Order: structure tokens, then C-alpha cells, then sequence
């Protein structure tokens, strides 16, 4: 098990850890901070949220992710079928020892405290000296944004359905509720188009206006449904806006190189994602070294 | 010593935070008493000096006083706003201090009222004094005095409730031993506001007078052992405030109280525990419990303050990385220099 | 010079005139740091007694 | 109704026009009067053979 290339361990650890915490990071930190248009307030909120989460929750998640990855490789190797030559009498003993060993497993307690400082200093940097690192952060942001966008599209498609061109090709007819949601979508489209910087939250008088236009179409919709549709529409619109920001920030490295703070192309999100990506690389390497050295002796002792 | 810094921290916290958002995170000592219930005598006994004004049945305490007991080379009292030291070892200075305190009480009174909600922080130093912070409050009057404002009773109740709002505040109820618990509203309020009793402490005054009144031993034992009172507190203590005279010396009262309890038949009969009497035992227990709670609370506050300051510094860097923070005075100096430069230009 | 001296002696006018994010941040930071310094001295002195 | 004025004002802001509620009420009164008169004229045509 220790005769595996370190690259394979790092790739698995990085992907597992990133997917484990991507939902929490984006939803609970990025989204609340992105609402404000003030870059200084946005950055301050991100830093406060990062410190609160990292000091208490980050080491626990990293330990669980690293232990789970070790469990996957170890348990699989215990039960890898070596073709027709695989023996079956030893499998029962292997499984019994595996379960007992897992129960007796105990990760180092001092690793959590040490790693807390390690990633704290790693994330404290705010300078990207490499052009390729900036490009890598853009690509990493695009992949993460596309995954979230696809989930948002799936929810929107479920509530509405396929396009009239597409539904004609597939011979599918929208339900009465689906058509109601489609009409609400058009109303929200016009509202967002007129006010390109509308706040995320809603107001009662806005619901009244929307409801009246629906009654003009002979459609009655409860305020709760309008709020739910608005939330999904705003999320989709914000993700598309971020994608446009990524395209503008693609050639913004040269501007950032001269510290063009006065320039409106303040790619704060790209810098923040680059810090996360750099932190993940350090964390993956550190966990790989700890797995290869620290916990091997404990595994042997328990066996 | 240590309590001097703790008292200073509380004062600055009140000035910085007008609301009790942060002030309700540190332990405090709250004292509530009735009229002629010996609340002043008990506070004077703990301070070992009669510094509050005395009156023939009149509530001289017209304004709350934050009396702080600390460690000092001599037993002296110093005002927070005034540097004029008063030596409590001399009776002449004690009388002058009482007049000064009464004058401060009248000065702080606003228009249309008789008792002001403002609290005056007083630092009473002395060698061997217990390191704790006490709060003096006007006595609760069953009947509103004609010479006082109609909202004086409401103001006293509001001040007591505001002080008791701190979950870590220690309640110190003071009443009269010659009056039954059903005839006083303060004891009912204390029990209602503290259903758990994890911090309630009850102090009974005029125990010698109650004993001379042939009080029933069952009622006294139930009060001390917490049987008659539905609330279950940490403990109960009884102290003697003398014969009730407003001119008796503290030393004579303390010596008489010790002799009275030593020769008391109730204690020698083991009806009441020997460690549940005298002011020394009560002061030591309160000081140790209060200090331990302070130690835990101050550690949490220090970490929170450091984190809060870090957030403010981070915001400053994000918004003004190339600037320097200056106070109101320094900004005025910088502004005038720029004006002079523009004059020359 | 005369106007500045009169303004300097009246802090209330300064408070009304000095209203801004930078002013409030500096004042709050000074107060918080002052409280924190007192807390550190209190904690250290308390723990050094024993 | 007040909410009707809000709706109308928002659509005006979408056109980059700011209009006070008083002006909207005055215009609505004239428009309603003209619409009602036209409605009565249509009623007269229907009632011609009635």
C-alpha cells in the first residue's frame, strides 16, 4: 500500500477534499459576501467567515477526508479479486481483521492543531506572482461555476420544462403549473433586465406588481411561489454574471500586475479562488506525507 | 490590585458600550434592600467603614454608588472623577466624605425627578480588603414618599432589573429579620427572577433583634437551609447590623456580633451550621466564587476582543491600505497643516 | 490661527464635522485596543499572583 | 390605489422617467373619463336596437 506513486494520492485527496467542502464554502461564504457591491466590505466578510470556519471545522473535515481515502485504498486492496486465482478462505479472516482494525484506528490529535496554523498562513497570502496560476484559478472557477450552474438549470427545468422549440421536437406538453412558472420566469426576466443590479432580497410591493401583471394574463400566483422562482432566477443570473466577469478578468492579469486598484476590473473572486486552490494543493501534499509516514506505524501496531 | 483593573475595565466597557450587549458577559454583585432593612449597614460592614450618609429613617441613598473594595496601603476612599483622597481612618474625613457623596447624589439628579439612574464609581482602598466590586442601590419603599418623585420606586425597580439582567450577576438580597418573608416584595422578586438559584445569595439583617423578639427557630432554620423558600440557592447567611443606631462604630458592632453568636444557644445546639454565620465566612465565599467566575469570563472576553480587533484591522487594510489611523485630535492637526499649505500655495 | 484655536477648544464642533467611515474605524479601534490592553494586564497580574 | 402607483412608477423608471404620484393620479382621472365616455358611446350603439 505504501508502494504507490505520490501523485495518485495527491489527486485523490485534492478532489475528495474539494468536493467535500465546495458546497459549504460557496453557499455559506461566497454567496452572502457577493451580494454587497463594496469590495472592501466583501473582502472583510470573507476573511471573518474563513477564520471562524477554519479554526474549528476545517481540521475535522480534513482528518475525516484523509482517513476515508486511506480506508478506501486499504479496504479495496484487502478485497481486490486477483482474477480466477483469488482465494476465498482468507477473505472472511481479512474482513474480520479489517473491521476490528478500523475500530481501533486513532488519528494523531496534534495534527489538527498543527494543520490549523499551516493552512492559516497559506491562505493569508494575497499576491499571485505566476501568470499560469491566474489562468489555473480561472479554469478552476469555471469548472466549479459550471457544476453549480448545471444544478440550477436542472431545478429550473424541473419547475418549467424544455423550451418550446425543444418540447415540440420531443412532443412534450407543459403542465398548467409549468406554464404558470414559465410566465413568472418571463416577468422576472424583464424585471432583472431593467434593473441589472437588483438586490437579492424581495419586497412586498414588488410581489404586488408581479401578481397584477399575472392577473393581466389571467394567472393567479401566490407570493410564496413568486419568491421561490425569484430565488432560482437570481441564482442563475448571478452565475451567468460571474461567467461574464471571468471573461473580462481573463486578460486582467496585466492590469493586476501594475496594481491598478482604481481600475474597475477588481477580480477579487479570482484571487480568492486562487488562494483556495493553493491551500488545497498544500493540504493535499501535507496529508499525503502524514499518511505515508505518521499513520503507517499506527496501522502496523494495531494489526 | 487585580480588582482595580477589573473595575476600570467595567467602567470603560460601560462608556464604550452604552447598551448591555457586552456588559452582560461579566460577573457582577447586585444588592437590593428595603427601607430601614440595614442594607447600608451591611455594605458598610463589608467595606469596614461608614461612608454612606445616615438619616433618621430617610433614604439618604438618592443615587446608586458603585463601591469598589481593593488593596491599598491605607484604608482610603477615592472618587473616580475626583483625585481628592479621603482617609477613612479619621472620623472627621468620614463625615466630610458622607457630605460629599450626598452632594454628588443631589447634583446628578435631573429635572422633574428625585433619584437619578446614574451610577457613581467609588474606589474604596484598604489593606486586607476583599477584592470585589459592590453596587449600592436605593431602598425599595412599600409606600411612595411624598417628598420623592412618583416614579422613584419605578426607577429603583428598573435599575435593579437592569443590573440583574446579567446572567453572571450575583444577587445579594438584604431584608429585615423582624419582618416575615410574606410581608416583603423584594424576596418574591428575587425568587421569581432566579428560578434556578445558581447565583442567588440572601442576607438577613437584625438577627440579634429577631432573636430578642423570640423568633421561631423553625422559620430561621428553614430560611438558612432553604426549605421555606421554594427557590434553591447556593447558600444563605445571617449577619448582625448592631442595635440599629446610625452612630455606632463598625468595630464595636463586629465585636458585639461575634460575641453574641459565640454565646448564642442556637449555634451551640447545632440548630444552625457554624460556617453559615458571621460576615467573614460570607465575604470569603462570595469573593472566591466571584473571582473564579471572573477568571473564566475574562479569558473568553479577551479572545473575543482580540478577534474583533483583528477584524477591524483587516477591514482597515482592505479599505485604506496606504493610510494611517489617527484619532479626532490628530486629524484636526493634519487638517490645519493642509490648510496652511494651501494658504502658501 | 485664531479660528483654529477656538475650534480646538470646542470638541463638540469637531465631532459634528468629523463624521466618516475612517473616523469611526479609528475611534473604535483605539477603544477596543485600550480595553484589550487593560484585559491583558488584568489577566497577567491575576495569574502571576499564584 | 398606492400599490398601483408603485407598479406604474417602476415601469416609468424602466423607461428612465421619474413621475410623481400626483401627476399619475391626474392623468388617470382624465384617461378614465375619456374611456368611460367611449364606453357609453358603445353602449348607445348597442342600445340603438334595444
Amino acid at each position: 500500500l505504501s508502494q504507490v506513486t505520490p501523485k495518485h494520492w495527491e489527486e485523490i485527496l485534492q478532489q475528495s477534499l474539494w468536493e467535500r467542502v465546495s458546497t459549504h464554502v460557496i453557499e455559506n461564504i461566497y454567496l452572502p459576501a457577493a451580494q454587497t457591491m463594496n469590495s472592501g466590505t466583501f473582502n472583510t466578510t470573507v476573511d471573518i467567515k474563513l477564520k471562524q470556519w477554519t479554526d474549528k471545522q476545517l481540521p475535522n473535515k480534513a482528518v475525516e477526508v484523509a482517513w476515508e481515502t486511506l480506508q478506501e485504498e486499504f479496504s479495496r486492496f484487502m478485497t481486490e479479486p486477483k482474477g480466477k486465482e483469488h482465494d476465498d478462505i482468507f477473505d472472511k479472516l481479512k474482513e474480520a481483521v479489517k473491521e476490528e482494525s478500523i475500530k481501533r484506528h486513532k488519528w494523531n490529535d496534534f495534527a489538527e492543531d498543527s494543520l490549523r496554523v499551516i493552512q492559516h498562513n497559506a491562505l493569508e497570502d494575497r499576491s499571485i506572482s505566476d501568470k499560469q496560476q491566474w489562468d489555473a484559478a480561472i479554469y478552476f472557477m469555471e469548472e466549479a461555476l459550471q457544476a453549480r450552474l448545471k444544478d440550477t438549470e436542472n431545478a429550473i427545468e424541473n419547475m418549467v420544462g424544455p423550451d418550446w422549440k425543444k418540447r415540440w421536437l420531443y412532443w412534450k406538453n407543459r403542465t398548467q403549473e409549468q406554464c404558470v412558472h414559465n410566465e413568472t420566469k418571463n416577468e422576472l426576466e424583464k424585471m432583472l433586465k431593467c434593473n441589472e443590479e437588483h438586490p437579492a432580497y424581495l419586497a412586498s410591493d414588488e410581489i404586488t406588481t408581479v401578481r397584477k401583471n399575472l392577473e393581466s394574463r389571467g394567472v393567479e400566483v401566490d407570493p410564496s411561489l413568486i419568491k421561490d422562482t425569484w430565488h432560482q432566477v437570481y441564482r442563475r443570473h448571478f452565475l451567468k454574471t460571474a461567467l461574464n466577469h471571468c471573461n473580462l478578468c481573463r486578460r486582467g492579469f496585466y492590469y493586476y500586475q501594475r496594481h491598478f486598484v482604481d481600475s474597475e476590473l477588481e477580480c477579487n473572486d479570482v484571487v480568492l479562488f486562487w488562494r483556495i486552490q493553493r491551500m488545497l494543493a498544500i493540504t493535499a501534499n501535507t496529508l499525503r506525507q502524514q499518511l505515508t509516514n505518521t499513520e503507517v506505524r499506527r496501522l502496523e501496531k494495531n494489526v | 490590585s487585580l480588582i482595580d483593573m477589573y473595575s476600570e475595565v467595567l467602567d470603560v466597557l460601560s462608556d464604550y458600550d452604552a447598551s448591555y450587549n457586552t456588559q452582560d458577559h461579566l460577573p457582577r454583585v447586585v444588592v437590593v434592600g428595603d427601607q430601614s432593612a440595614g442594607k447600608t449597614s451591611v455594605l458598610e460592614m463589608i467595606a469596614q467603614a461608614r461612608i454612606f450618609p445616615r438619616g433618621s429613617g430617610e433614604m439618604m441613598t438618592r443615587s446608586p454608588v458603585k463601591v469598589t473594595l481593593s488593596e491599598g496601603p491605607h484604608h482610603v476612599a477615592l472618587f473616580k472623577d475626583s483625585s481628592r483622597e479621603f482617609d477613612l481612618t479619621k472620623e472627621e474625613d468620614l463625615a466630610a466624605l458622607r457630605h460629599e457623596i450626598e452632594l454628588r447624589m443631589r447634583k446628578n439628579v435631573k429635572e422633574g425627578c428625585t433619584v437619578s439612574p446614574e451610577t457613581i464609581s467609588l474606589n474604596v482602598k484598604g489593606p486586607g480588603l476583599q477584592r470585589m466590586v459592590l453596587v449600592d442601590l436605593p431602598g425599595v419603599i412599600n409606600t411612595v414618599t411624598s417628598g420623592m418623585a412618583p416614579d422613584t420606586k419605578e426607577t429603583i425597580f428598573s435599575i435593579s432589573k437592569a443590573y440583574m439582567q446579567n446572567p453572571n450577576a450575583i444577587i445579594l438580597c438584604i431584608q429585615d429579620g423582624s419582618v416575615d418573608a410574606e410581608r416583603s416584595i423584594v424576596t418574591d422578586l428575587v425568587s421569581q427572577m432566579d428560578p434556578h438559584g445558581r447565583r442567588t445569595i440572601f442576607v438577613l439583617t437584625k438577627v440579634d433583634l429577631a432573636e430578642k423578639n423570640v423568633a421561631s427557630p423553625s422559620r430561621i432554620q428553614q430560611i438558612i437551609e432553604g426549605k421555606l423558600f421554594p427557590m434553591k440557592a447556593l447558600g444563605y447567611f445571617a449577619v448582625v447590623t448592631g442595635k440599629g443606631n446610625s452612630s455606632e462604630s463598625i468595630e464595636a458592632i463586629r465585636e458585639y456580633e461575634e460575641e453574641f453568636f459565640q454565646n448564642s444557644k442556637l449555634l451551640k445546639t447545632s440548630m444552625l451550621k457554624a460556617h453559615q454565620v458571621t460576615t467573614r465566612n460570607l465575604s470569603l465565599a462570595v469573593s472566591d466564587c466571584f473571582w473564579k467566575m471572573v477568571r473564566e469570563s475574562v479569558e473568553q472576553q479577551a479572545d473575543s476582543f482580540k478577534a474583533t480587533r483583528f477584524n477591524l484591522e483587516t477591514e482597515w487594510k482592505n479599505n485604506y491600505p496606504r493610510l494611517r489611523e489617527l484619532d479626532r485630535n490628530e486629524l484636526f492637526e493634519k487638517a490645519k497643516n493642509e490648510i496652511l499649505d494651501e494658504v502658501i500655495s | 490661527k485664531e479660528v483654529l484655536e477656538d475650534f480646538a477648544e470646542d470638541g463638540e464642533k469637531k465631532i459634528k464635522l468629523l463624521t466618516g467611515k475612517r473616523v469611526q474605524l479609528a475611534e473604535d479601534l483605539k477603544k477596543v485596543r485600550e480595553i484589550q490592553e487593560k484585559l491583558d494586564a488584568f489577566i497577567e497580574a491575576l495569574h502571576q499572583e499564584k
